[PDB]
């Protein structure tokens, strides 16, 4: 996204609750309840510094990443899919889920006719996934299995050194 | 495949905007797609509705949205502003105006009075 | 493959001295096994829809 | 007289569309953008 | 791009069901997407001609 979009300060999209997705301003960190648990979550990360391997710095930093995450929200709920193929063009969140529903091809006076039933589901669903979230460990499989393999990876590199390979000993000077 | 030979609904999949076409081009061990994207240009305010009560029952567009230009209502297209005068060809009836939030009163013309003019 | 087995065969000397170069069987053990649970996921995925 | 100057990057332009319950923005006049889109297809190839 | 700046019309792309919207969150070195999908719950005889 090339621009960066911040819902209003009043939050009013009939009956669509998004606090749980949106970012907590009470907080330091700038970043949403799902985020925080996410980041809480995961868990050999400060013990690599010492025989030439170093951690280059990720170029963008979690805040900035929050921040683009943070926009995209923001576009997507005031305006849909238009920020995303130019200019963004506010419309009510009724009328996008009502074009949602066109485009799935269901008509769209359900969607007005029962308007608090889908709100109501929605908000429903979005804590559901927050519970299954907290109470599940295996939902982050892939991160920590990735971050798992790089370290046991640099693990079995620095332990190789220790193979004296016929030599009296591995170290260098002491040979 | 999908830019060249037809047209993608993908999102930013054939260049940024609603893709249209796309033309490719040879070069040294690579190609190149010069894709082809309508991107609206000019907004403008408009108030909206997500229906009209005429005669108690809920009035939804075919196809398009309602914008009211200070006073009038029109129903125009998501992508253009080409109003056009409310009628029963343009929106399709449904139940009744007394359960959806947000619904305003309004008239729709009909065109049996005027053909039966003579 | 059983990286000890295949460089060693029902050898005392080589096993020792294989031993001392490092943890090569362990990875090359680890890989294969990595290789045959993404293939196993890879058949879940497109058939097990 | 024009140096280095380091600097944390902005992430765009901040933008506050005007949302509202029952606000819409039609756009009126459109525009055809011709964009690139270099991909590579085959490598220097050698025996 | 798909999912989230518009509504994907690809089956079992973005979530199963009939895609609507994603909202994309951040993570240590990954992303997360809850996709929203609406799926039909009761269903009903009916004679079709
Ligand atoms: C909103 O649009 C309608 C339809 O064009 C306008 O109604 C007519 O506008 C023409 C403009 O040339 C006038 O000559 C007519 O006298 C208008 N008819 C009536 C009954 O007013 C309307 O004026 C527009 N309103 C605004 C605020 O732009
Ligand atoms: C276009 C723009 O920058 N507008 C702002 C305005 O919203 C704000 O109330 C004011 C406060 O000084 O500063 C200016
Ligand atoms: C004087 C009056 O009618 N005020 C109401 C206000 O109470 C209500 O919260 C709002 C809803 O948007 O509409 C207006
Ligand atoms: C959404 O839920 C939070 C608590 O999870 C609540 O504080 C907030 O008021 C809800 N949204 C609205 C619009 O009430
Ligand atoms: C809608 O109106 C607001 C304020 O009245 C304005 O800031 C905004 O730019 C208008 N919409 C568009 C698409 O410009
Ligand atoms: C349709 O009828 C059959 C037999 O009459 C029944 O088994 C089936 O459950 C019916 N459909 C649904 C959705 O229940």
């Amino acid at each position: 996204v090339k621009q960066i979009y911040k819902t209003p300060p009043i939050k009013d999209f009939g009956g669509f609750n998004f606090s749980q997705i949106l970012p907590d301003p009470s907080k330091p960190s700038k970043r949403s309840f799902i985020e925080d648990l996410l980041f809480n979550k995961v868990t050999l990360i400060c013990a690599q510094k010492f025989n030439g391997l170093t951690v280059l710095p990720p170029l963008l930093t979690d805040e900035m990443i929050a921040q683009y995450t943070s926009a995209l929200l923001a576009g997507t709920i005031t305006s849909g899919w238009t920020f995303g193929a130019g200019a963004a063009l506010q419309i009510p969140f009724a009328m996008q889920m009502a074009y949602r529903f066109n485009g799935i091809g269901v008509t769209q006076n359900v969607l007005y006719e029962n308007q608090k039933l889908i709100a109501n589901q929605f908000n429903s669903a979005i804590g559901k996934i927050q519970d299954s979230l907290s109470s599940t460990a295996s939902a982050l499989g892939k991160l920590q299995d990735v971050v798992n393999q790089n370290a046991q990876a640099l693990n079995t590199l620095v332990k190789q050194l220790s193979s004296n390979f016929g030599a009296i000993s591995s170290v260098l000077n002491d040979i | 495949s999908e830019c060249v030979l037809g047209q993608s609904k993908r999102v930013d999949f054939c260049g940024k905007g609603y893709h249209l076409m796309s033309f490719p081009q040879s070069a040294p061990h690579g190609v190149v797609f010069l894709h082809v994207t309508y991107v609206p240009a000019q907004e403008k305010n408009f108030t909206t509705a997500p229906a009209i009560c005429h005669d108690g029952k809920a009035h939804f567009p075919r196809e398009g949205v309602f914008v009211s230009n200070g006073t009038h209502w029109f129903v125009t297209q998501r992508n253009f502003y080409e109003p056009q005068i409310i009628t029963t060809d343009n929106t399709f009836v449904s139940g009744n105006c007394d359960v959806v939030i947000g619904i305003v009163n309004n008239t729709v013309y009909d065109p049996l009075q005027p053909e039966l003019d003579s | 493959v059983d990286c000890t087995m295949y460089i060693c065969g029902d050898s005392t000397e080589c096993s020792n001295l294989l031993l001392q170069y490092g943890s090569f069987c362990t990875q090359l053990n680890r890989a294969l096994t990595g290789i045959a649970v993404e293939q196993d996921k890879n058949t879940q995925e497109v058939f097990a829809q | 007289s024009q140096s280095i100057i380091a600097y944390t990057m902005s992430l765009g332009a901040e933008n506050s569309v005007a949302y509202s319950n029952n606000s819409i923005a039609i756009p009126t006049n459109f525009t055809i953008s011709v964009t690139t889109e270099i991909l590579p297809v085959s490598m220097t190839k050698t025996s």
